[PDB]
């Protein structure tokens, strides 16, 4: 299983 | 931008018999970026089913891709596995050799 | 007895030619078993080996929702690194990332991995702690503060030792008829002379899983590693791997080399001689 989204937006680079 | 350009080996899933159906197989490996174009080539010609592997890369972040295509060898028919990247000038030609 | 899962994400730009694509595979050692890419026809998760198909609708589904939205988050994260080398809109860019977890011979957390690179060169990386990163450049430490300040590195460390290592012993039970077997090489040696004086002797081992292996020649008992021409590892396309090793000798000297394999599947290390 992939790493999940977080629970508000991904952090983006 | 620094690049780095495939490497390749031609070779066959199985040991070669000639009138045995097997694969032909071209590996390309150690290349970055990730677009390249690759035909595998029976007596010059451009064979045309051929399938490969998904996308992906080495610890180095080098990408790898394996091309294949059933394939049955015989004592004249001549296979190659062709390959352009950016970092090639030209086509170049890796030509199938079953001791290698 | 230990054994891995990876991901490995690439986004790549392609300006003039529509939005980056995004890829996806997922591995546990050698084996790929799942892929994700932006540009198919219907963009999903699809099974890629055949022990994850009995997993149910709702993991896949799960799957390409995550998927779905790294390709909107990449996007933006090319376009932040593309701002963070002032590079121009005009070029084609990539960001890989590679993380995972390693589990020993006994099923427990050996350590967590999550690495990324831009354009074929190490970025940021999370340090073997899981709480702190390591950043390749200046751009990276922008990166780096932001990650930071939104605590994604704890993010990332729920996520290495918990979910990672429990879906892949789960897979690792699934997948035990394959994944847990390793298959020894099969070896020979072949001779062909390339002069009067000179002979190549050639290692061969086929049909190998997985595909760590070491391949070596030996003259007199010594390693002979400058001389060795060695292949890289290379997938057979039946799950197996091939490799060989060639040495050039003096002809009648043949019986003084030797090639020694070791594999996880070998009951006991090989050594083998040409026959004629």
């Amino acid at each position: 299983l992939p790493e999940p989204l977080a629970q508000g937006q991904l952090t983006a680079y | 931008m620094i690049q780095r350009t495939p490497k390749i080996q031609v070779y066959s899933r199985h040991p070669a018999e000639n009138g045995k159906s097997n694969f032909l197989n071209c590996y390309v490996s150690g290349f970055h970026p990730s677009d390249i174009e690759v035909d595998l080539l029976k007596n010059g010609e451009r064979i045309e089913k051929v399938e490969h592997s998904d996308l992906s890369f080495s610890k180095d972040w080098s990408f790898y891709l394996l091309y294949y295509t059933e394939f049955t060898p015989t004592e004249k028919d001549e296979y190659a596995c062709r390959v352009n990247h950016v970092t090639l000038s030209q086509p170049k030609i890796v030509k199938w050799d079953r001791d290698m | 007895g230990s054994h891995s899962m990876r991901y490995f994400y690439t986004a790549m730009s392609r300006p003039g030619r529509g939005e980056p694509r995004f890829i996806a595979v997922g591995y546990v050692d050698d084996t790929q078993f799942v892929r994700f890419d932006s540009d198919a026809a219907s963009p999903r998760t699809e099974p890629r080996a055949p022990w994850i198909e009995q997993e149910g609708p709702e993991y896949w589904d799960r799957n390409t929702q995550i998927f779905k939205t790294n390709t909107q988050t990449y996007r933006e994260s090319l376009r932040n690194l593309r701002g963070y080398y002032n590079q121009s809109e005009a070029g084609s860019h990539i960001i890989q990332r590679m993380y995972g977890c390693d589990l020993g011979p006994d099923g427990r957390l050996l350590r967590g991995h999550d690495q990324s690179a831009y354009d074929g060169k190490d970025y940021i990386a999370l340090n073997e702690d899981l709480s702190s990163w390591t950043a390749a450049d200046t751009a990276a430490q922008i990166t780096q503060r932001k990650w930071e300040a939104a605590r994604v590195a704890e993010q990332r460390r729920a996520y290495l030792e918990g979910l990672c290592v429990e879906w892949l012993r789960r897979y690792l039970e699934n997948g035990k008829e394959t994944l847990q077997r390793a298959d020894p090489p099969k070896t020979h040696v072949t001779h062909h002379p390339v002069s009067d004086h000179e002979a190549t002797l050639r290692c061969w081992a086929l049909g190998f899983y997985p595909a760590e292996i070491t391949l070596t020649w030996q003259r007199d008992g010594e390693d002979q590693t400058q001389d060795t021409e060695l292949v890289e590892t290379r997938p057979a396309g039946d799950r197996t791997f091939q490799k060989w090793a060639a040495v050039v000798v003096p002809s009648g000297e043949e019986q003084r080399y030797t090639c020694h394999v070791q594999h996880e599947g070998l009951p006991k290390p090989l050594t083998l001689r040409w026959e004629p």
